[PDB]
């Protein structure tokens, strides 16, 4: 009783399961670096403006 | 109007310009250390994008 399969049919995925667990991990990556920082705070004027060479404001 | 406001207003002068002082060269050290050591938001220089990585399944699985 073996039908062939029509035109399509095999071009599909289709749905294993088993009782394998998940690769916890694979490409066996090491941990990620943490990145850095951001600095916290509502933002102020600038303290006495541009420290430029003498310009006050 | 008086000395006090030669005096004092000299005092406001000089506050002003050692804290400018002490501020131009602790963003010297600052600068320093951010460039020698990519630790702070200055002198992070790019790196390739992650987001055009594509991680689909693809034709062979050793990618
Ligand atoms: C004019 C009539 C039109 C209406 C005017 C409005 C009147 C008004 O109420 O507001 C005026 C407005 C605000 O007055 P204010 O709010 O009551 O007081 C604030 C302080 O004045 C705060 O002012 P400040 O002292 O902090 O000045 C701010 C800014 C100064 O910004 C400027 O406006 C520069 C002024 C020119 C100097 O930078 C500075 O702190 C001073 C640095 C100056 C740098 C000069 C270096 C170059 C040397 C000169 C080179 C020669 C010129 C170029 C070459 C020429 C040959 C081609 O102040 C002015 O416009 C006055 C200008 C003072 C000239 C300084 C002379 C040195």
């Amino acid at each position: 009783g073996w039908v062939r399969p029509d035109l399509g049919q095999l071009s599909k995925v289709t749905k294993v399961k088993t009782d394998r667990p998940l690769p916890e991990n694979p490409y066996h990556s090491r941990a990620r670096p943490e990145p850095n920082p951001v600095i916290e705070g509502d933002l102020k004027p600038a303290k006495h403006g541009t420290r430029f060479f003498f310009w006050t404001v | 109007d008086g000395p006090e406001k030669n005096y004092e207003k000299t005092l406001a002068i000089l506050q002003i310009e050692s804290e400018k002082a002490e501020l131009r060269l602790k963003e010297q050290e600052v600068r320093r250390l951010m460039r020698a050591r990519g630790d702070g938001p200055w002198y992070q220089f790019p790196t390739p994008e992650k987001e055009f990585i594509d991680h689909s399944p693809k034709a062979t699985p050793d990618n």
